[PDB]
This record gives C-alpha cells, sequence and structure tokens, in this order.
C-alpha cells in the first residue's frame, strides 16, 4: 500500500521537525497498555511501553484519536499515546476477547438464553463514578515537604525553611517558590459542573473560602506551565493521603527523626511555648511513620544536613536532566 | 543523631 508508506514518510518527518518545540501540557495514565503491540498506530515500533500510574509529554497535535508525546525518563525518544476515546475503545477491546460480557452466564448453556447484548453490557452504564483514564495533571509533580509533625510550630518551620533555603540557593534562576495560604486538600474534578461560579449567590458555597481552593489549582497549572522548578510552602499538609486522590500528585518528601527519643529532647530545649503542643505534635510523628514508604516517593532519614541535602539534590537534578 | 538535628533545626532562623 502506497498510502501507508507515504504517511509514513510525513508522520517521522513531523516527528524530526517538532522534536525541539515547546512542550504543550501533560497528562497521567492508570492502565497497563503497551503502544507498540497496537496495529492503529500510524507509526509502528516508535511505540510506548509504559505502566499503570505513568507520567507522560504532550507537545503538538495529530488527531482526536492518536497523539505525539514523549517519556520522562532519562533521554526518552517521542512516541505515540492513544487518545482517551481511542483508550476507551482499546479498554473495550479488552472486555470482548472473553467469552460473555453482560447478563447471559456461558455455564454450558447455549441455544436457549440468547439474552442479546444490552446498553448494562456497555460503556454507557457503569457511569456511578466512571474514572477517567487520562487526566489533566500538571506539566510537573510539584515538590512539598511534609512532616515530622504539624507546620506553624517552631520545631518544624525552620527545618522546611532551611531546605527551601538551600533548593533557592542552589537552584538559582530556575525555581520559583510561593506560599499558599489556601486550602490544598480539596482539589476535587467530579463534584459539580460549577461549584460557586459567581461570589454574589449569596450560598453556601458562594459565601466560602472554596472558591480560592479551586482558584489556587489552576496557578499551580500556570506556574508548572512555565517548566521552571516549583516548590509549595503550604502548611495545611500533615499527611499524604489527603493529596493522594488529588489531581496534583506532588512528589511526597518525607523527612523522619531516627528515635521518637530524639524528637522528644528537640521539642523540650525549645521553649515553654512549644511544651503545650507536645501533646498533639507527638500524635502526629506516630501517625505519619505508619504510612508506608512506598506511599511517599523519596525519604530523609539521615541525621546530617549533608548528607539528606544533595541525596534530595540529586533527584531533583535527575528529574530536570531527564525531563529533558 | 541528636547533634546534626539541632544546630540545623535552630540555624535556619537564629
Amino acid at each position: 500500500e502506497s498510502a501507508r508508506r507515504e504517511v509514513e514518510s510525513q508522520a517521522q518527518q513531523q516527528l524530526e521537525r517538532a522534536k525541539h518545540k515547546p512542550v504543550a501540557f501533560a497528562v497521567r495514565t492508570n492502565v497497563s497498555y503497551c503502544g507498540v503491540l497496537d496495529e492503529e498506530c500510524p507509526v509502528q515500533g516508535s511505540g510506548v511501553n509504559f505502566e499503570a500510574k505513568d507520567f507522560l509529554h504532550i507537545k503538538e497535535k495529530y488527531s482526536n484519536d492518536w497523539w505525539i508525546g514523549r517519556l520522562v525518563k532519562e533521554g526518552g525518544d517521542i512516541a505515540f499515546i492513544p487518545s482517551p476515546q481511542r483508550l476507551e475503545s482499546i479498554r473495550l477491546k479488552q472486555e470482548q476477547k472473553a467469552r460473555r460480557s453482560g447478563n447471559p452466564s456461558s455455564l454450558s448453556d447455549i441455544g436457549n438464553r440468547r439474552s442479546p447484548p444490552p446498553s448494562l453490557a456497555k460503556q454507557k452504564q457503569k457511569q456511578a463514578e466512571h474514572v477517567p483514564p487520562y487526566d489533566v495533571v500538571p506539566s510537573m509533580r510539584p515538590v512539598v515537604l511534609v512532616g515530622p509533625s504539624l507546620k506553624g510550630y517552631e520545631v518544624t518551620d525552620m527545618m522546611q525553611k532551611a531546605l527551601f533555603d538551600f533548593l533557592k540557593h542552589r537552584f538559582d534562576g530556575r525555581i520559583s517558590i510561593t506560599r499558599v495560604t489556601a486550602d490544598l486538600s480539596l482539589a476535587k474534578r467530579s463534584v459539580l459542573n460549577n461549584p460557586g461560579k459567581r461570589t454574589i449567590i449569596e450560598r453556601s458555597s458562594a459565601r466560602s473560602s472554596i472558591a480560592e481552593v479551586q482558584s489556587e489549582i489552576e496557578r499551580i497549572f500556570e506556574l508548572a506551565k512555565s517548566l521552571q522548578l516549583v516548590v509549595l510552602d503550604a502548611d495545611t499538609i500533615n499527611h499524604p493521603a489527603q493529596l493522594a486522590k488529588t489531581s496534583l500528585a506532588p512528589i511526597i518528601v518525607f523527612v523522619k527523626v531516627s528515635s521518637p527519643k530524639v524528637l522528644q529532647r528537640l521539642i523540650r530545649s525549645r521553649g515553654k511555648s512549644q511544651m503545650k503542643h507536645l501533646t498533639v505534635q507527638m500524635m502526629a510523628y506516630d501517625k505519619l511513620v505508619q504510612c508506608p514508604p512506598e506511599s511517599f516517593d523519596v525519604i530523609l532519614d539521615e541525621n546530617q544536613l549533608e548528607d539528606a541535602c544533595e541525596h534530595l539534590a540529586e533527584y531533583l537534578e535527575v528529574y530536570w536532566r531527564a525531563t529533558h | 543523631d541528636l547533634k546534626g538535628y539541632l544546630d540545623w533545626i535552630t540555624q535556619a532562623e537564629d
């Protein structure tokens, strides 16, 4: 076929020409699929072998069924990612190879109950939750420091502030750090079409601060669109589970004390205004370490400042190189 | 574990 070979040359030429163009936006996957095994790809052999919970970058537009993208790994080339409708179509192909998909069981019962597949056997139903396979996540995952206890107290604030200072100085010219006083745990996507569109409604949500929470969500996306590294300084985060179900998916960096005895001796030497909060502070210390390590992204358990700083720096440096 | 977590916890602001 002369049509497939000619469109192959044009597609390859487009990839070479577009290899030096700015990145437009990014999405996040949640299903295990391969971009090479599919026979509908316009270019064969240049697919992506991605897995569940992977990050892809999109630069230009191809069509309503396919897109051009590249991985976030070091030295990642350009691959093709199926469209959400195409992924929905290929999801239906995964559940059709089975013997049955609707109500009629095939337990040696053939010839009596035909039972044509109703709407319950298609994608029209099962819309109670309808988790989207593709989500419009920010262009990069933000960096957040959490623990070992609640923020706003003396024991906690300098440790992140000094760590922010080291990140700011080492990444001079490529860092943009801002303090978000608004809440970040209420970043929802399937609540309503437009919750509190106007502030003059004088409703429960119109007069509340919820509209401020969602307004800051788009600010992060635009800030992440600048390609510069961003670290959030919010003090409304105490557990990765509160931000786990959000679309931000930040880099959960956990710094922890080696022993509770070490922490309970640091609080004593701080000042009389801090032992009043010792009881509540110790509550967060035990509940945060009870979270499994795999929930967090990178751990900071070193007892020396120099050991942890470059341990975190190399994780951030490799991300900068891999995403370029 | 205490010496490294005491100077750093105070020198950031003080």
